[PDB]
């Protein structure tokens, strides 16, 4: 038994109508439930018996469908509704789940506020230096960040992690760490991260000098 | 209410047992579902146990390996997983719904994460990020911690406003690492405190840190 869930991912701003389709490989009558799972937290029942609505779940959420085709509808989308939604069938002995659907909000661009952080003296006695560049409260996700060490472009020594979209201002925040040796940190002086984003008209660079 | 327990790290091939304790009354009608979620993937139904007899129904992904039992007076359910693979690394939930008889409400636990690899448990090495005129930012960087999860909430919940804690990145060395940041007033000179509220559950490494320019 297979639950085919479409789409895999959709984006829409606040107040939009969102429909998530769940196609059943077989006849499942109306024994289908809809769950919501926000990042880091356990799932939450939204709908049961295809159309019946849970307790404490708003009337903006609705379910319809019978036989093999099922749909979860969100009439007006709210910023706290960013999560992953899944379908489950309870027709027989076992439970079959759906592929899931990621929801995220569109909003007018917010410029990232960049901050530079030198590696601490405690992390230098270890023998491995780590420099981090932080971009805060921006949209869309896509941002570039180049590391310069003594005015030389770096490559292969960085890794990036983005947060989940904040449930209030609907903005992301990107971290970028640069790792090198204590000798490689002592062998150079000028460390900079140049970031580019759709919000900023010109690439904004923050830098520090080792010793100041 | 459901609470899972018994997580940690296990070696490939070796085994672990998870507990799910329920609260409240217990009817012979009731039962228990086990659902897991791999890191970054969807939900998967593992098995169900029904208290009214011998009926236990497993997923073909785990049939013949995982085994589920219970004791009635303790109101706990167990699932002893054996012959574990890397594919079984997931956060494991126990669950009850009212819409098929398993429980009185649609209950879930918080989930406990099990990880299947030969890597060893290691405590986190946290480091400060000095802010040094415009709203400032400051943070703690946690480095070389295995396995996940880790929790941070600066000042033990006192200063938890506008804080972004990025997901953990798996360095190719095998040790996760991440950091957290709080945007703070521009010139918060001599603020009360900034306590690195970091705790590692797998290794009892509750640690605190100073972030002073």
């Amino acid at each position: 038994i297979q639950m085919t869930q479409s789409p895999s991912t959709l984006s829409a701003s606040v107040g939009d109508r969102v429909t998530i389709t769940c196609r059943a490989s077989q006849f499942i009558s109306r024994w289908l439930a809809w769950y919501q799972q926000k990042p880091g937290k356990a799932p939450k029942l939204l709908i049961y018996k295809a159309s019946s609505l849970e307790s404490g779940v708003p009337s903006r959420f609705s379910g319809s469908g019978s036989e093999t085709h099922f749909t979860l509808t969100i009439s007006s989308l709210q910023p706290d509704d960013v999560a992953t939604y899944y379908c489950q069938e309870y027709t027989s002995y076992g439970r079959t789940f759906g592929q899931g659907t990621k929801v995220e909000i569109k909003r007018t661009v917010a410029a990232p506020s960049v901050f530079i952080f030198p590696p601490s003296d405690e992390q230098l006695k270890s023998g491995t230096a780590s420099v981090v560049c932080l971009l805060n409260n921006f949209y869309p996700r896509e941002a570039k960040v180049q590391w310069k060490v003594d005015n030389a472009l770096q490559s292969g020594n960085s890794q990036e992690s983005v947060t989940e979209q904040d449930s209030k201002d609907s903005t992301y925040s990107l971290s970028s760490t640069l790792t090198l040796s204590k000798a490689d940190y002592e062998k150079h002086k000028v460390y900079a991260c140049e970031v580019t984003h759709q919000g900023l008209s010109s690439p904004v660079t923050k830098s520090f000098n080792r010793g100041e | 209410k459901l609470v899972e327990s018994g997580g940690g790290v296990v070696q490939p091939g070796r085994s672990l047992r998870l507990s799910c304790e329920a609260s409240g009354f217990i009817f012979s009608t009731y039962g228990m579902h086990w659902v897991r979620q791999a890191p970054g993937k969807g939900l998967e139904w593992v098995a169900v146990i029904w208290f009214d007899g011998s009926n236990i129904y497993y997923a073909d992904s785990v049939k013949g390996r995982f085994t589920i039992s219970r004791d009635n007076s303790k109101n706990t359910v167990f699932m002893q997983m054996d012959s574990l693979r890397a594919e079984d690394t997931a956060v494991y939930y126990c669950h009850r719904n009212f819409y098929d008889g398993s429980g009185p409400f649609d209950y879930w636990g918080q989930g406990t994460l099990v990880t299947v690899s030969s890597a060893s448990t290691k405590g986190p090495s946290v480091f400060p990020l000095a802010p040094s005129g415009g709203t400032a930012a400051l943070g703690c960087l946690v480095k070389d911690y295995f396995p996940e999860p880790v929790t941070v909430s600066w000042n033990s919940g006192a200063l938890t406003s506008g804080v972004h804690t990025f997901p953990a990145v798996l360095q190719s060395s095998g040790l996760y690492s991440l950091s957290s940041v709080v945007t703070v007033p521009s010139s918060s000179l001599g603020t009360q405190t900034y306590i690195c509220n970091v705790n590692h559950k797998p290794s009892n490494t509750k640690v605190d840190k100073k972030v002073e320019p």
